C-alpha cells in the first residue's frame, strides 16, 4: 500500500520526511554517557562475564 | 574492543543447566577467598591479643 | 455515578453489590461466606485472647486459668475461640463435601479449588499448633506424637525433628515458637481467601442444575445478602447454643490437666476434626507408609480437577457413589478415638482402601461411563 | 484599599517580568514553554482547552514534551544553536484556557457546572 | 493506552554495541560541579537557618548555665 | 566489663567487614549491570521537526 | 486542583453553594450521633 | 500470552513487569521500593524474634538477653530489628519530603497522599508500642508519660488512660496487651501499603521534570529492576555498618536497665524519629494545646493535596521554602532531644509557628502568586 | 475436561508429545537441583 493513504504524512522537505524517504546509514547516537564501539563489532559480548 | 570467547562461550554460557553449576562452584570458591583475606587481615592486625596467642604461648 | 470516581468504591461495587450470582441457589451455596464469618470471628477472638495469654512455660495454664475466672468477659471470648475452630472446621469440610457433590473444581474453575487445597492445608496446621499453646496434657503428647513423626524420612529424620523442636524433646522452644507461628498463619489464611474469592469472581459460580446459567443471573449485593445472613443467624445459634450451655462437649478432658512429660495418658487422641487422617494414620502398621497415604490423599485431591468425571443430579452413579464415600470418610473419622484393635485395623485398612479406590478409580472411570451413557 | 492599589499593579508588573525571566532561563534549557507546564491530568480546563486546539498544535506539544523529558533522562541541555533560538513565552494555549475558564465562570453564576469532568482511568 | 499524536525517528543502539561504565569516569567531576550548582542556594539557607539558630541555641544554654553560678 | 555487655563485638567485626566489603563489591556490580540495561536508553537518538 | 484553586478560579459562588434546607437536613445528622453515643454508653442519670 | 492464560500471571505481569513508568525517573524516585523492602525486612526479623521472646514483665527483659547471648544469631536478628526501625523512618522520612518537594500528592493523587498520611500514622503507632516490649527504663517511661495525655481530656480522661493501662498503672496487662497490638498492626501496614501502591498505578508517577509524560514511557520490570536493586544494596551497607560496628548508636543506654516504677531518669527521651512531634508537645505550656497542635500538624498534612500549590524546580518561590521548612523539621529533631530551658522554650515555639505558617500560608498564597506569575 | 478427558479422547497421540530431545532438556534440570542441594548444605566428603 501506498504511505501518503496508509501513513498519511505532511508534505513538504521537514527533517522528518527526508530520512522517511531516504533514510541515512550515517546514524549518530548520543555519545554523552556512551561511546559506542566500531560498528559491525562482531563476537559474543563481554558483559556475560562481568 | 574486548570479547568473550566464542569457545568458551559454547561451554559455559550457552545453556543455563551448565551454567548454575558452575556458577555455585564460583561462588564457593569467592566466599572461600573473601573468608581467607578477612581472617588473615584481623589475626595479622590483633596479633598477640587473641586467647588463641595466650594459649599458644602458654605452651 | 459516585463509585465511578473512586477506585475502591469501583471494585467494591463490582465484586460486592452488582456482582452476577445465578439466581437457583440453594442453601449448600451459604457454606464460603459462613467460612469467612468463622475466619474472622477466629481472628477477632485470638487477638483478644492474646493480651491475656503468655507464651512460656510455666505461665501458660495460668495464664489461661486467670484469663478464664479473672479477664472481664475472657470466658466467652476463650470459649468462643475454642468452639469457633470446631465450627469453622464444620462450615469448610460441608464446603469441600459441596465442591465433592457437585464437580465444583472441573474447568474452568481449577484454580479455585487447588487454592481451596492449599487453604485447607494451613487450616490444618493452624489449629493443630493453636492446639498445643494450653499447654496441657493432650496439648503435650499430641505435638510430641505429630512432631516426632519425621523418624520415617531416611537419613533426614531427627535432625529435621530437633530443630523443629529447638532441643531433644518437646520444651519451652517448642511453645514459643508455635505462639509465634500460630499468630502469624491466619494473616496468610486471610490472603489465600482473597486470592481464592478472586480466582471465582473470573467465571462465577456454578448452580444446582449444573447447566450454564449466563441466561439467569442476577445481583449479588440485594438478592444474596439476606440470603446469608439467614444461614449466619443459624450459625450464630449453634455458637451461641455451644459457647454458652455445652463449652467442653468437643474437647478432651484431659487437657486440663498441666503437661506432664514422664507421664502419659491412657488414650492419646486430638480433636474431632483432625481423626479421620489420624485413623489412616494409624490404621497402616508403618510409620513410612501412613505419612506416605497421608501425603497421597492430598496430592490425589489436588489432582481432582484434571481426573475428576461427574457433577450432580443428571449424573446419577457418581451421585449415588458419593454418599458411600461420605459414609467411608465419617467411618474414619468414628475409628480414630477408638483404641487400637484387630477388628478396628482391618475396619480402617479396608476404609482407606474404599477412599483412594473412590478418589482415583470411581471419579475418572465412571465419569467417563456417565459421559458415554449421556451423550455418547 | 483603592488608594494603594492603584500603584500595587505596576510592582506585580515587574515582579512577574523577573520572575518569568528567570524560569524562562529554566525553562529554554528543555526546550519548553511556560505553557507546556500545564497537565491535563492535574486541571480539567486545561484537559478541555487541550481539545479545542488544531492537530499540528497538539502534535508539536507533544514533540516538546518528548524532547524535553529525554533531555531530562540524558542529564543534558540543548546545544547552543538550539538554545538560542528557543521563545519560552510564545503563547499557543492561553487564549483557549481563558475562554474556558470564563466559560465555567459564567456557568457558576447560574448555578450550572462545567460541561466536563476530570480525566478518570480504568 | 493513552493514544498519543506525534511524528518522530527514532533510533536505539544494542547495549553490546557501546561501553558501559568507561564514560563515568570523564563525567564525574563536571556532574558533581553540576550537582552543587543546581541546588547550591537551596542547601546554603538550609545550611545557614539550622546552623545559625542551633549555635544561637546552644550559645544562649550556656549562658543561662553560667548564671546559675554563684 | 565492657566486654560483658558486648560479648560478641569481635565476631560482630569481623561479619561486618566481610559484609562491606561484599556489599562494596556488589554496589560495582549493580551499577554496572543497571548502566548495561539502560544504554540503549541513554544514548537514543530523537529527531523531530520541530524547532521552537 | 479542587480545594483552594476553585475558590480563587471563582467557581464557588452563591448559586453553586448548597441551599439553606440543605444545611438544614444535612446538620440533623448531628443528633443522631449524639443519641447514638448516648445509646452506646448510657452515662445518664435520666431514665429517673 | 502464557500470562493472558492466569489470572495471577496477568496482574503480576501488568503491575510489575509491562507497567509504564517515566524515563526521566532519578534516584529521589526509590523511596518506596526501599519502604517497601524494610518494612518486609521487619516482618521476617520480628517473626523470628517473636519465637523467643516472653511477654511478662518477669521474663521479658531476661528473654532478650538469652536471645542476644545464647540463641544461634539471635543478635543479629536483634540488632536488625531495632536497627531496620530507624532505617524504615529514615527511607519513608525522605519519601515524604521528596511528595513536599514535588507537590506529589496533587491531583488527580489525592488519594494516594492520604493513605500515606495513614501508612505514617500507624507506622507512628506500631513503632511506639514496639519499644515497650523489651521493658527496660526507657520503656517504661516513655509509654508512662505519652498514655498519660489522655488525662488532658477532661471529664473522661483518667477512664480511658485507665482502660487502656488494663490497671491504676502501666504493668503487665499493658505489656501483654501492647504485644499483641504490636504483632497485629505491621499486617494493616502491609494491607495499606499494597492499597497506597494500587491506588498510584492509576494514573502512574510524577516525574522530576513536573510535565505530563505520557508520550514517554518504559517498562518497569526490564528498567527499573536494576535501578531499585542499586540503591538497596546502598541501604543494605549502612544497614551493615549499623548491626555490626554501632549497633547502640541510634538507641539509648537507659533501655538496657530494667524497669522501675519508683525511680524515673533524669532525661526522658525517644527514639529519633519521634523528636519532632516531642519538641512540639513540650514547647507548648499545656497539654491540651499540644495535643491540639499535634493533631492540627497531621490534619494540615490530610489536607495538602486540597489546600497545596506549588510544585518541582520550575515553581521557584515555593522551592526555596522547601529548603526553610526542612530546616525548621530538623531544628524540631534536635530541640526534642534537648531538656526545657527558656530559650528552648521560645525557640521552639517558634519554629512550631513556622511550621503551620509554611503548610497553611506559604502552600496556597505563594502558590496561587507563581501560578499567577507563570500563567496570569 | 483438561486430564485424562485428553487421553481418553485421543487427543494425545505419538505426535503433540514431547521429544526425546526436550525431555532431555527438561531432565538435565535434575543436576541442578542436586548441586544446589548440595551447595546450601554442604556435607563434604559424604558419599558413603
Ligand atoms: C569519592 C569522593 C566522594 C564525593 C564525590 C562523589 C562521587 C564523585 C562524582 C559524583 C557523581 O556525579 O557521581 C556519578 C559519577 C558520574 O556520573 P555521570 O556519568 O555524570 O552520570 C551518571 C549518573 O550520575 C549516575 O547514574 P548511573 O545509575 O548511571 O550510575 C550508577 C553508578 C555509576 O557506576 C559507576 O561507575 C560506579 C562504580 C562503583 C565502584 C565500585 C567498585 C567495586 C567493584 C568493582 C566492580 C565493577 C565491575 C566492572 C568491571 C568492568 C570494567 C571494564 O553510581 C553509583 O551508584 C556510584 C556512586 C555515585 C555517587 C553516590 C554518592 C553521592 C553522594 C556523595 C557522598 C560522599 C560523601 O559516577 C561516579 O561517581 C563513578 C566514578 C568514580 C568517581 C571517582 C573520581 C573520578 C575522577
Ligand atoms: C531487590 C529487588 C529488585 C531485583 C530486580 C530483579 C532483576 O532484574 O534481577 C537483578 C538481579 C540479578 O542480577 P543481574 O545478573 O545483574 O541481573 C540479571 C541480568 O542483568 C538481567 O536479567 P533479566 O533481564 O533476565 O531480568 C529479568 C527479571 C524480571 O524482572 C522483573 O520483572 C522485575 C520485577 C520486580 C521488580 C522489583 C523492583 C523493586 O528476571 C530475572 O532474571 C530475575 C528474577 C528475580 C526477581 O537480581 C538479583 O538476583 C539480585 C538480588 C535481588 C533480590
Ligand atoms: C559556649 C559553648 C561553646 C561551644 C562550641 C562548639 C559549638 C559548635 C561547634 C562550632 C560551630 C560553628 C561553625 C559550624 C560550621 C558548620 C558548617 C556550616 O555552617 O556550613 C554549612 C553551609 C554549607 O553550605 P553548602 O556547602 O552549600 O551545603 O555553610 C554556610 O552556608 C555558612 C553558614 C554560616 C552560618 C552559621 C554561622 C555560625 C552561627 C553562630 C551564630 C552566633 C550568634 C551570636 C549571637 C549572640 C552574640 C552576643
Ligand atoms: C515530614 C516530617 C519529617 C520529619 C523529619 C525528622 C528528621 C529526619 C532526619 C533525621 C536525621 C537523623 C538524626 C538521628 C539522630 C538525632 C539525634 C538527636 O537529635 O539527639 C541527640 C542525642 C542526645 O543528645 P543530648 O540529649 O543533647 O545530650 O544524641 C544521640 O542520641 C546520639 C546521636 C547520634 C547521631 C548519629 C548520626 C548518624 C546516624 C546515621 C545517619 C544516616 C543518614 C542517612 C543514611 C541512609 C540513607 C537511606
Ligand atoms: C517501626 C516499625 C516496626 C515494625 C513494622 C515491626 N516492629 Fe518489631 N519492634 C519495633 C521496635 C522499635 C522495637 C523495639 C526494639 C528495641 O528497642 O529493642 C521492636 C521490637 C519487637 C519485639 C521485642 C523484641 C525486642 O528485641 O525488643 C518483638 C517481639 C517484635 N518487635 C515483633 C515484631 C513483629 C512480629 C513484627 C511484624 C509482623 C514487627 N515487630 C514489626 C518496631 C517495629
Ligand atoms: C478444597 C476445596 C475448598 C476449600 C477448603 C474452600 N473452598 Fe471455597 N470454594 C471452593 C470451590 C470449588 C468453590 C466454587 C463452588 C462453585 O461455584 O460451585 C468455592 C466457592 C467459594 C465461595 C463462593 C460462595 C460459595 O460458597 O460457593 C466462597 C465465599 C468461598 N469459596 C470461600 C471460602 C473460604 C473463606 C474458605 C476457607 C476459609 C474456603 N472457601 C475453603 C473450594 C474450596
Ligand atoms: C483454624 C483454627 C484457628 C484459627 C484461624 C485461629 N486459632 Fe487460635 N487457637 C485455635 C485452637 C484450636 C486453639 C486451642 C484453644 C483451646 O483448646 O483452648 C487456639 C488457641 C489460641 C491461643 C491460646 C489461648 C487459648 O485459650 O488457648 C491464642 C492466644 C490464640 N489461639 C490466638 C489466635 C490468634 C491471635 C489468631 C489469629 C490472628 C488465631 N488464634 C486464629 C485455633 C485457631
Ligand atoms: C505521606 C506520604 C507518603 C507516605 C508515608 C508513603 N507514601 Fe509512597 N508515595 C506517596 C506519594 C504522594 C507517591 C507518588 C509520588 C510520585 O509518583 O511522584 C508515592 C509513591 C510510592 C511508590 C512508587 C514510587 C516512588 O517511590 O515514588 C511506592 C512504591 C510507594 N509510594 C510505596 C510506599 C510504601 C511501601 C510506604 C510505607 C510503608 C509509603 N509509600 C509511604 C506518598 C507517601
Ligand atoms: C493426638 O495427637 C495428634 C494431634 O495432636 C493433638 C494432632 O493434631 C493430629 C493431627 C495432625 C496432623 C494430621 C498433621 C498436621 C500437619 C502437619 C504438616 C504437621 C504440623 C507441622 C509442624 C508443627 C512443623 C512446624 C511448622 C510450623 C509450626 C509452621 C510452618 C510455617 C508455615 C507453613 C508458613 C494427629 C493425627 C494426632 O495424632
Ligand atoms: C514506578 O513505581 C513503582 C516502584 O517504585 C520504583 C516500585 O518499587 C514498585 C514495586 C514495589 C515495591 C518493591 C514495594 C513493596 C510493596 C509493598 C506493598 C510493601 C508491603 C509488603 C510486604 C511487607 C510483604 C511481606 C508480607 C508477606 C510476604 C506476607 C506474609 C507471608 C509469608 C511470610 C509466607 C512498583 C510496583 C511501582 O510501580
Ligand atoms: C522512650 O519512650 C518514649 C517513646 O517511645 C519511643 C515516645 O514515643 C515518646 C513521644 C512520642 C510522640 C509524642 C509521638 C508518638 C505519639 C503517640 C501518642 C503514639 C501513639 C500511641 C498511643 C496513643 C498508645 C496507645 C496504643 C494503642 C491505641 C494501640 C493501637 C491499637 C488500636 C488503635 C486498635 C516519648 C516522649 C517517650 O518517652
Ligand atoms: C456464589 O455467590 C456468592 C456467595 O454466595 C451467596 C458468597 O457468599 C460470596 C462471598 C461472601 C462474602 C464476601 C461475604 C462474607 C464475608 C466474608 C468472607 C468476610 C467476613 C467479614 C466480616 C463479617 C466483617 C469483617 C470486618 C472487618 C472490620 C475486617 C476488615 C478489616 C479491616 C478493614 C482493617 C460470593 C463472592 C459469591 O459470589
Amino acid at each position: 500500500s501506498d504511505a501518503v493513504e496508509v501513513f498519511k504524512p505532511e508534505t513538504g522537505l521537514t527533517p522528518t520526511n527526508r530520512l522517511s524517504m531516504a533514510p541515512t546509514p550515517y546514524i549518530k547516537y548520543d555519545e554523552h554517557n556512551h561511546k559506542r564501539f566500531p560498528p559491525g563489532t562482531e563476537g559474543r559480548p563481554f558483559a556475560y562475564f562481568v | 574492543v574486548m570479547r568473550l570467547s566464542e569457545a568458551l562461550y559454547q561451554t559455559f554460557f550457552k545453556r543455563s543447566t551448565v551454567y548454575i553449576p558452575m556458577l555455585l562452584v564460583g561462588a564457593y570458591f569467592s566466599n572461600e577467598a573473601i573468608d581467607y583475606a578477612v581472617d588473615k587481615m584481623w589475626t595479622t592486625r590483633n596479633k598477640g591479643k587473641l586467647f588463641s596467642d595466650i594459649i599458644a604461648e602458654r605452651t | 455515578r459516585m463509585h465511578n470516581k473512586i477506585q475502591l468504591l469501583s471494585v467494591l461495587n463490582t465484586h460486592l453489590v452488582a456482582y452476577p450470582t445465578p439466581m437457583n441457589l440453594n442453601y449448600s451455596w451459604n457454606g464460603g461466606s459462613l467460612a469467612g464469618m468463622m475466619l474472622a470471628s477466629q481472628m477477632l477472638t485470638g487477638i483478644l485472647l492474646a493480651m491475656h495469654y503468655v507464651g512460656h512455660v510455666d505461665y501458660a495454664f495460668a495464664s489461661v486459668q486467670h484469663l478464664m475466672t479473672d479477664v472481664p468477659s475472657g470466658m466467652i471470648l476463650r470459649y468462643a475461640h475454642a468452639n469457633g475452630a470446631s465450627l469453622f472446621f464444620i462450615v469448610v469440610y460441608l464446603h469441600v463435601l459441596r465442591g465433592m457433590y457437585y464437580g465444583s473444581g472441573a474447568q474452568p474453575r481449577e484454580i479455585v479449588w487447588i487454592s481451596g487445597v492449599v487453604i485447607l492445608l494451613v487450616m490444618i496446621i493452624t489449629a493443630f499448633i493453636g492446639y498445643v499453646l494450653p499447654w496441657g496434657q493432650m496439648s503435650f503428647w499430641g505435638a510430641t506424637v505429630i512432631t516426632s513423626l519425621a523418624t520415617a524420612i531416611p537419613v533426614v529424620g531427627k535432625h529435621i525433628m530437633y530443630w523443629l523442636w529447638g532441643g531433644f524433646s518437646v520444651d519451652n522452644p517448642t511453645l514459643n515458637r508455635f505462639y509465634s507461628f500460630h499468630y502469624t498463619l491466619p494473616f496468610i489464611l486471610a490472603g489465600l481467601s482473597v486470592f481464592h474469592i478472586a480466582a471465582l469472581h473470573q467465571y462465577g459460580s456454578t448452580n444446582p442444575l449444573g447447566v450454564n446459567s449466563q441466561s439467569s443471573l442476577i445481583s449479588f449485593g440485594s438478592y444474596f445478602g439476606a440470603k446469608d445472613l439467614v444461614g449466619a443467624l443459624f450459625l450464630a445459634l449453634v455458637f451461641s447454643i455451644l459457647v454458652f450451655f455445652y463449652p467442653d462437649l468437643l474437647g478432651h478432658p484431659d487437657n486440663l490437666i498441666p503437661a506432664n512429660p514422664y507421664s502419659t495418658p491412657q488414650h492419646i487422641v486430638p480433636e474431632w476434626y483432625f481423626l479421620w487422617v489420624y485413623a489412616i494414620l494409624r490404621s497402616i502398621p508403618n510409620k513410612a507408609m501412613g505419612v506416605l497415604a497421608i501425603g497421597l490423599v492430598f496430592a490425589s485431591l489436588f489432582a481432582m480437577p484434571f481426573i475428576g468425571l461427574g457433577g450432580g443430579k443428571f449424573r446419577i452413579i457418581t451421585e449415588w457413589l458419593y454418599w458411600t464415600f461420605l459414609a467411608d470418610v465419617l467411618l474414619l473419622t468414628w475409628l480414630g478415638g477408638n483404641e487400637i484393635t484387630p477388628i478396628t485395623s482391618f475396619v480402617g485398612q479396608c476404609c482407606t482402601a474404599y477412599l483412594f479406590f473412590y478418589l482415583l478409580v470411581c471419579q475418572p472411570l465412571v465419569g467417563y461411563l456417565e459421559t458415554q451413557f449421556a451423550h455418547g | 484599599t483603592s488608594l494603594l492599589k492603584q500603584v500595587a499593579l505596576p510592582v506585580f508588573n515587574s515582579l512577574a517580568t523577573t520572575y518569568r525571566s528567570v524560569v524562562g532561563a529554566k525553562l529554554a534549557k528543555y526546550g519548553l514553554r511556560f505553557d507546556d507546564l500545564q497537565d491535563p491530568l492535574k486541571d480539567e480546563d486545561v484537559a478541555e482547552a487541550l481539545r479545542r486546539l488544531p492537530p499540528d498544535v497538539v502534535v508539536a506539544r507533544n514533540c516538546r514534551l518528548r524532547r524535553a523529558l529525554d533531555l531530562s533522562c540524558k542529564h543534558e541541555a540543548l546545544p547552543k544553536d538550539l538554545l538560542e533560538k528557543q521563545t519560552p513565552e510564545l503563547s499557543y494555549l492561553q487564549d483557549v484556557l481563558n475562554e474556558v475558564r470564563a466559560e465555567r465562570r459564567e456557568r457558576a453564576q447560574l448555578g450550572a457546572p462545567a460541561p466536563y469532568t476530570r480525566i478518570y482511568y480504568d | 493506552r493513552q493514544n498519543i499524536p506525534l511524528r518522530e525517528i527514532l533510533y536505539q543502539l544494542s547495549p553490546y554495541q557501546q561501553d558501559v561504565i568507561r564514560q563515568t569516569f570523564t563525567n564525574a567531576p563536571k556532574t558533581f560541579l553540576r550537582f552543587f550548582k543546581e541546588k547550591g542556594v537551596g542547601l546554603a539557607t538550609f545550611g545557614v537557618l539550622f546552623f545559625g539558630i542551633k549555635g544561637y541555641t546552644e550559645h544562649e544554654m550556656h549562658q543561662e548555665r553560667l548564671a546559675e553560678r554563684y | 566489663l565492657a566486654w560483658a555487655s558486648y560479648p560478641y563485638q569481635d565476631e560482630m567485626r569481623v561479619m561486618g567487614i566481610k559484609a562491606c566489603l561484599m556489599i562494596s563489591i556488589l554496589i560495582g556490580f549493580a551499577a554496572y549491570s543497571k548502566r548495561l540495561r539502560w544504554a540503549p536508553i541513554k544514548s537514543q537518538r530523537i529527531v523531530m521537526d520541530v524547532v521552537n | 486542583p479542587i480545594g483552594v484553586w476553585s475558590v480563587f478560579q471563582g467557581y464557588v459562588t452563591p448559586a453553586r453553594l448548597p441551599s439553606i434546607q440543605t444545611l438544614t437536613r444535612v446538620g440533623a445528622w448531628g443528633g443522631v450521633v449524639v443519641v447514638g453515643g448516648l445509646y452506646m454508653v448510657q452515662p445518664w442519670d435520666w431514665l429517673a
